[PDB]
């Protein structure tokens, strides 16, 4: 299946890379530097927290003031991540739909003699009302989730380097089941979508003609039409919930393992080779 | 936390919609394999008869590892029952009690673990031995060796059966994917192809035709998978057939065959016509009788086309080319059916 | 041989959303000369020739647009 | 040195036969190994059998669930005792075999007792079932042996091995008891006539393939079956055959149905019942409480259970943090060594593993509960949009009574307020929670902590409905934006439908810079849609910053009450990124509540109109 194996791509490069340089030169320093600053942050005020009690089991005396500085500075930074990431998203928006406005002013008429213009208010619509309010947070979430995630597996290997080397067999079995949910991902969203918009398509036209519905005795057919409408939506949306639920167990279970063996080695490495017990603290947080 | 999968629609956004073989099945495949759904059969309970014939049929690693398991399991038990024994009696206990001990020089579990090999095995090397005075230890002997013995005796039973089945294993038989309906000796006949691989012959070779409809009854009866079996037109209506170069079983069409009702504009891949040609015969090297199902859709049949003559007289014998075996060229075959051809010949 | 089934068309025409064929039908056996004579009858020939796809357009309101008199007479049909 | 099975000392003089044999607690102990072996050896190669071969085929034993949970508690407890065991030889050279290989292996047969049960449980073989009773049996018989021995000699519930062997006892039981009970049921042993059993007729057909309600309880938690399906994605495209019709049990038909029973009760009964929107709520309590208390159940469970994550590092870092670390067992019975239990919890490695087996039960509960909630809600969802068709069918086309309630309005009912009732019973086991959860946090913060965590933990108490606040103002905000929205949608479909009549009429300079400045309306609404969004997303990822700084710095400067030790000041940090979580979600679970509670006003309101009736013959 050529064409549809093509089908299954992230497809980054056509639509992401349009979209950041559509973003600016200064919002994408300022995002990024920001993010990874921020979290940057979050990761010294967990550290220092650590050596601050390491030392509190009995340098300097009075690590408060240190304390008190990383907090600020953390929270200074979350605060330009969101105003920064929701002023690229408006701004995008504003740069998307005048061009776009401006590209349909010089279309030709055979265009518009052969699409069908579902399509074009569609694309008109839909997409830009997501990127008005759905994208920008996504894209948010996203990049706080996966930086989080970044150093939430490098602070763990900088604990205990076994884990770095035990890392490999469980980031490759999350690469593949992260791989495939989205294969079936992808799909099962569409297929929701798809199965939803009929169904209140035919609650409207029964609505606005029920007179002749009544006139034929046609009842218990439109009942059975209806039943299987149901039906066959909420059979899509069962198979959406039970493919995420799959996700979050597997995923549950590696990050199970991923404790079970920061534990183990944090506590090995602290017993004979006296690692420092905040650093341990830390670690497993 | 996340998106929450956006639990806020606040409005139903009107979209409008934008544009953006498997109707009937076969229960007999090309190959030959069948598949029907025995839906709804009262299910007759399992005995470990089955179980014990599943062990026949496996494949070789899995015997060999079945019964490697199987011996193993064997011994490692018995030699822990060994050991709890000569525990109890207190000879796994230390030296020099005047109580003779149960087992002689059993001293730890590997001990006994090699005891039982011996026993078992039937090596029996004797450094260790059995004694008297410990019945339990007569009684345990004598169960293990039945159950040893048992086991070998079904370990040779099984590697029997498989050296005597295995060598009836191999199925070669090979038709076409393509049959075809043509004119030969003015009357019109299907036409099919036949041959075999692996250079055995084949006694008895017996081959049977099938149309498969659903043909509803003229006095109203309906049927959902009506068979008709079809001659096969051979020089003496007989259905025998003997196997060395691959032939054409030709069935001549009459009034009497149901294809006297066929078309091309009937031969659409749509239709209910459904051809099954069955081989039954008995490889002569084993003499286990085989058969060789084979089955044929509208879409399979190419109508008015012959076949490429296969048999070359080279210098010393006769060669047989199966790389050109299913090949098929045009003719000039009429559209015409059966009834109608033969009242045009008859007026002619 | 309690009402037994009546048509009707309504003054101001109801339309599914679907296709045309669909659409007359409305869930009977398809009985091909009947519907072609019906069509035929129906004066809907204009429509269907200048519709992009003819009798498999997505006939009806949200779907391909019509007017009055043809709605009124494929309602009739 | 060799490596015995029991001690090596006084010249392994620990293998006598003084006084009898049971007297010996060696013995006792190796005992029990024989019936696990005796299962390991006779079943392997029937098992083997399994794993090797030349749909429809489904049945479940009258008791499924029992043995699951069961041999759960089992094999825990199993793994505690190895725990115990590896604990109990620390003092001596020798490996002291004796003390915990028995339960290993027991444990090992167990999980090859689950195997054996699945597979003989696929393939409807009920007689072959007869090789695993008697193991439990024999394996009750000698623990219950080894356990009456401890009693002779007075170990007593002082020791932790007593309580362990006491409570694997207890499970036995109750589980010898199950297999017992499959006996009275099928009747397959030694019976004349066995009742039949018939496969659940839902899936009698071979189409279905969502079989998740009917499979091993395991299996329902860990959705292993979703892999078949799931790699099936990966091969061909999803279309719509692969995804069968749904087991009879979830036909929107049948939910359609438990709803009219429950109005039909609430009506019979209560008579002066105008079914009203007190009503429609006792009837979806009375259709769907089971199952929502199933799920409040398993929630509350993952919440207990994720509440040790914190408390079990806290232990780790605290035993970790001596200065002398140096510990060893004290107590002794007989020449082999007893580990209490209010010791055996210190140990570090076995808190580690105990965290790692109450990690995967709780992350397994919480999954099984949102899965359960939402199942539910989907098939709220069929039966109230059946309901709704169905007082459709029965509307009375009146002037009043159809003009004052458009299409577009009703299918903007339809669309939205059963929507917001399913979201709100995918919520509802959160506003059961989330109380509970926030409880037992703060009472444990303030434990851990002492007068600083409840001084500290009221800024994100306090933080959460600030975070409502700004998403009702969002709300508002958005609400304005979609009018301005829907504005320009107008104006633009006018512009395009027309778009030959405009390119000819060459106006789309004007046409377009109107677009343009409705834009530029809508953008400023925009703007202050996307700046109280900003405002969320800083409030709720730097507020837990905050918080734990204010609780640290005022532990430290304004009480100054003792040092901040590593195990409370981590404890202190995960027990907030846990309790964090749903004081984020509390504002959704209240505005969701409150749009549920006007849908079902709506709802009724529409289903309390005309209604016009034919005489019936
Ligand atoms: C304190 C000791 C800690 C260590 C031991 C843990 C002990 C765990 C046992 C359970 C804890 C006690 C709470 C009781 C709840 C048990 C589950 C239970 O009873 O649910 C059963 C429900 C109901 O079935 P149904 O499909 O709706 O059909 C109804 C059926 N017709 C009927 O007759 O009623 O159906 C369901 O259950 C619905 C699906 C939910 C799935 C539940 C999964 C949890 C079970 C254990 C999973 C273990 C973790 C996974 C290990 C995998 C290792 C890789
Ligand atoms: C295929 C591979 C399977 C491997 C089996 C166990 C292998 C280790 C056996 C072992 O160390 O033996 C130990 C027992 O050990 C037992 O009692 C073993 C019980 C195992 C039963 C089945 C396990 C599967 C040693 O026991 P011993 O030495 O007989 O004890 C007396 C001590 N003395 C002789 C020093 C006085
Ligand atoms: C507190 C939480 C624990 C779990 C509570 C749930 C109880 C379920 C009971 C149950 O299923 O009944 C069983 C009877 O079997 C018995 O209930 C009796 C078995 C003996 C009981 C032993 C003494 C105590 C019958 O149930 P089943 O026919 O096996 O049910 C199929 C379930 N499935 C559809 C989910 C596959
Ligand atoms: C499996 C086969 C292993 C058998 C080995 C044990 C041999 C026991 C011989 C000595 C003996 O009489 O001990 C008995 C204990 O063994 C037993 O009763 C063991 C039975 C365990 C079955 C599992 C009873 O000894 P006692 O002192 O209890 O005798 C007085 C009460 N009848
Ligand atoms: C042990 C449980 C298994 C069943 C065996 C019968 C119970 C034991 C009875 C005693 C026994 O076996 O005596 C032996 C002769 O009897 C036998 O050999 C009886 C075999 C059973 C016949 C049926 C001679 O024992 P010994 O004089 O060598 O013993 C010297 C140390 N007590
Ligand atoms: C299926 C397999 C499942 C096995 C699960 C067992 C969990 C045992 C956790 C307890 C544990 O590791 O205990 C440590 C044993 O380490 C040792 O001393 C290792 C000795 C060799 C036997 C293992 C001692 O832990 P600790 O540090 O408290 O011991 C004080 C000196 N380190
Ligand atoms: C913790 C305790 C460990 C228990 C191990 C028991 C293994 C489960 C045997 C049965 C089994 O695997 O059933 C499958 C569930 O997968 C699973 O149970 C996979 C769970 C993850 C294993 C690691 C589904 O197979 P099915 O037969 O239940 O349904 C569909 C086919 N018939
Ligand atoms: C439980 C059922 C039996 C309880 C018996 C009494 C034991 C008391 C343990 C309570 C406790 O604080 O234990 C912590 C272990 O973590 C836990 O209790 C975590 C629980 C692990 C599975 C849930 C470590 O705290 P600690 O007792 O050492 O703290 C004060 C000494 N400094
Ligand atoms: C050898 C002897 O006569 N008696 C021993 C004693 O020395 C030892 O302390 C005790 C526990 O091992 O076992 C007994």
């Amino acid at each position: 299946l050529s064409s549809v194996l093509h089908q299954r791509a992230k497809i980054p490069w056509r639509a992401c890379t349009k979209y950041l340089s559509s973003a600016g030169i200064l919002l994408l320093s300022l995002l990024v530097f920001s993010q990874l600053l921020k979290h940057m942050v979050l990761v010294a005020i967990d550290y220092w927290l650590a050596k601050w009690t390491d030392s509190a089991l009995v340098d300097q005396s009075v690590y408060a003031m240190v304390f008190t500085l990383l907090c600020s500075l953390g929270i200074v930074l979350c605060l330009v991540t969101s105003v920064t990431v929701e002023w690229t998203g408006l701004k995008v928006a504003k740069r998307l739909h005048r061009s776009l406005l401006n590209r349909i002013i010089l279309a030709p008429m055979r265009f518009f003699e052969t699409t069908p213009l579902g399509s074009i208010l569609n694309r008109f619509s839909s997409d830009c009302n997501t990127i008005d309010q759905h994208i920008p947070s996504t894209l948010e979430c996203l990049s706080r989730s996966t930086l989080l995630c970044v150093s939430a597996l490098t602070v763990i290997s900088y604990v205990t380097p076994v884990f770095l080397v035990a890392l490999l067999p469980l980031a490759v079995v999350c690469y593949f089941i992260q791989k495939y949910f989205r294969v079936a991902s992808r799909d099962l969203q569409q297929l929701d979508d798809t199965t939803q918009l009929p169904l209140v398509s035919h609650f409207a036209e029964t609505v606005e003609g029920l007179t002749t519905i009544r006139a034929f005795r046609y009842e218990a057919r439109f009942q059975q039409k209806l039943l299987e409408y149901t039906d066959s939506n909420n059979i899509a949306s069962l198979f959406l919930t039970a493919a995420n639920r799959w996700l979050e167990v597997c995923m549950e279970y590696i990050g199970a393992c991923v404790v079970l063996i920061a534990a183990a080695t944090s506590i090995s490495n602290s017993l004979h080779r006296e690692l420092s017990a905040g650093l341990v603290g830390l670690g497993l947080t | 936390m996340l998106s929450r999968k956006g639990i806020i629609p606040e409005e139903y956004v009107l979209t409008r919609l934008a544009e953006d073989r498997e109707r009937r099945a076969r229960f007999v495949s090309k190959k030959g394999n069948c598949n029907v759904a025995h839906k709804n059969i009262r299910e007759q309970g399992r005995f470990l008869q089955d179980v014990f014939t599943t062990l026949v049929d496996l494949k070789w690693p899995h015997t060999l590892l079945i019964f490697t398991m199987s011996f193993l399991c064997s011994w490692l038990l018995f030699a822990m029952v060994w050991w709890l024994i000569a525990f109890a009696h207190g000879d796994l206990a230390p030296g020099e009690g005047t109580n003779v001990p149960c087992v002689t020089s059993i001293h730890s579990f590997s001990s006994a673990f090699l005891f039982s090999i011996e026993v078992q095995v039937t090596i029996g090397f004797g450094g260790r031995m059995v004694t008297e005075e410990c019945p339990l230890a007569i009684l345990i002997l004598i169960v293990q060796n039945i159950v040893g013995l048992m086991i070998n005796a079904i370990m040779l039973g099984c590697i029997f059966m498989k050296t005597a089945q295995a060598h009836r294993r191999a199925e070669t038989l090979i038709f076409s994917k393509h049959a075809v309906i043509t004119l030969r000796h003015g009357r019109l006949c299907f036409m099919l192809r036949v041959g075999d691989l692996r250079k055995s012959m084949i006694i008895s070779a017996t081959i049977h035709m099938q149309v498969v409809r659903k043909t509803t009854s003229p006095e109203g009866e309906v049927v959902p998978l009506h068979q008709v079996d079809i001659p096969m037109e051979n020089g003496v209506g007989g259905n025998s057939i003997f196997l060395v170069a691959p032939l054409i079983i030709y069935h001549v069409i009459d009034s009497n065959s149901p294809l006297y009702d066929l078309a091309p504009s009937d031969l659409h891949h749509h239709q209910d016509l459904e051809i099954i040609v069955i081989l039954e015969g008995v490889v002569e090297t084993t003499g286990i009788t085989t058969q060789a199902r084979t089955s044929y859709l509208a879409d399979e049949i190419l109508w008015g086309q012959r076949f490429v003559p296969i048999v070359a007289e080279e210098d010393g014998r006769y060669s047989v080319d199966y790389s050109k075996f299913g090949n098929t060229v045009k003719v000039p075959t009429p559209l015409c059916t059966a009834r109608q051809l033969d009242e045009d010949r008859s007026l002619l | 041989l309690s009402r037994g089934p009546v048509a009707y068309a309504s003054q101001k025409p109801w339309l599914l959303n679907a296709t045309v064929e669909e659409n007359i039908t409305f869930e009977s056996p398809f009985n091909k000369q009947r519907y072609k004579m019906v069509i035929e009858a129906c004066s809907l020939q204009p429509d269907i020739d200048i519709l992009p796809h003819g009798d498999q357009t997505q006939i009806g309101e949200r779907g391909i647009n019509l007017s009055g008199g043809q709605r009124q007479r494929i309602s009739v049909a | 040195m060799p490596l015995a099975f029991c001690g090596t000392e006084n010249h392994s003089a620990a293998y006598r036969v003084d006084q009898g044999v049971l007297n010996n607690g060696c013995f006792v102990d190796a005992l029990n190994v024989v019936p696990h072996v005796f299962l390991l050896f006779i079943t392997f190669p029937i098992l083997f059998i399994g794993w090797g071969s030349q749909h429809s085929t489904w049945l479940h034993f009258p008791g499924h669930n029992l043995r699951w949970i069961l041999t759960f508690i089992l094999l825990f407890v199993l793994v505690c005792e190895i725990a115990e065991g590896i604990l109990s030889d620390g003092v001596t050279e020798s490996r002291h075999l004796h003390l915990y290989m028995p339960a290993g292996m027991a444990f090992m047969a167990a999980i090859t007792s689950v195997v054996y049960y699945h597979n003989i449980e696929t393939s409807n073989f009920p007689k072959l079932l007869i090789a695993l009773l008697i193991y439990w049996t024999l394996a009750f018989i000698t623990k219950t042996i080894k356990f009456v021995k401890f009693y002779d000699h007075a170990i007593g519930f002082s020791q932790l091995r007593f309580c362990l062997t006491g409570l694997l006892v207890i499970l036995y039981g109750m589980l010898l008891l199950v297999e017992v009970n499959v006996i009275r049921v099928r009747r397959y042993i030694f019976f004349k006539t066995p009742r039949e059993v018939k496969p659940p007729e839902d899936l009698q057909d071979l189409g279905v393939r969502f079989l998740q309600p009917f499979v091993n309880l395991l299996s329902k938690g860990t959705y292993w079956w979703m892999n078949a399906f799931i790699k099936t994605a990966h091969k061909k495209p999803i279309d719509l055959r692969a995804i069968a019709k749904l087991p009879i049990a979830m036909r929107a038909l049948t939910n359609y149905q438990r709803l009219c029973v429950a109005f039909d009760a609430q009506a019979r009964k209560d008579t002066q019942s105008p079914q009203g929107a007190r009503a429609i709520w006792r009837a979806l309590c009375h259709a769907f409480g089971r199952r929502l208390i199933l799920s409040s159940t398993f929630r509350i469970l993952a919440d207990l259970l994720g509440f040790a994550g914190p408390l079990c590092i806290f232990g780790i870092v605290d035993h970790l943090g001596k200065e002398n670390h140096v510990f060893q067992p004290k107590t002794q019975f007989l020449g082999v060594y007893f580990v209490s239990s209010q010791e055996f919890l210190g140990n570090a490695y076995v808190l580690a593993v105990l965290l790692f087996l109450a990690l995967l039960l709780q992350r397994t509960f919480l999954q099984a509960s949102y899965y359960v909630a939402i199942e539910t809600g989907i098939n709220l969802r069929g039966a109230i949009q059946t309901k709704i068709y169905n007082k459709i069918m029965h509307m009375s086309t009146s002037n009043l009574s159809m003009g004052e309630m458009t299409a577009g309005q009703i299918c903007n009912l339809v669309a939205i307020d059963t929507n917001q009732l399913m979201w709100f019973f995918f919520l509802c086991p959160n506003l059961w929670t989330m109380p509970v959860q926030i409880i037992v946090g703060v009472i444990l913060l303030y434990y851990i902590l002492g007068v600083s965590a409840l001084i500290g933990a009221a800024v994100i108490i306090l933080l959460a409905p600030v975070q409502y606040f700004v998403a009702t103002k969002l709300s508002q905000a958005q609400r304005t934006t979609l009018e301005h929205s829907n504005e320009r949608l107008k104006q633009t479909n006018e512009m395009l439908r027309g778009m030959k009549l405009l390119k000819l009429y060459a106006w789309e300079s004007i046409f377009c810079s109107r677009v343009e400045v409705t834009r530029r309306k809508e953008m400023t609404s925009l703007r202050a849609f996307a700046v109280y969004t900003s405002i969320s997303i800083f409030m709720n990822t730097a507020i837990p910053i905050a918080a734990v700084l204010i609780t640290f710095v005022g532990h430290v400067s304004f009480f100054k009450e003792s040092d901040l030790s590593p195990s409370v000041a981590f404890a202190s940090l995960s027990l907030f990124h846990i309790l964090v979580t749903p004081l984020f979600l509390l504002s959704s679970v209240v505005r969701s509540t409150v749009k549920a509670l006007v849908s079902v006003q709506k709802l009724s309101e529409f289903l309390s109109s005309a209604e016009i009736r034919e005489e019936q013959c």
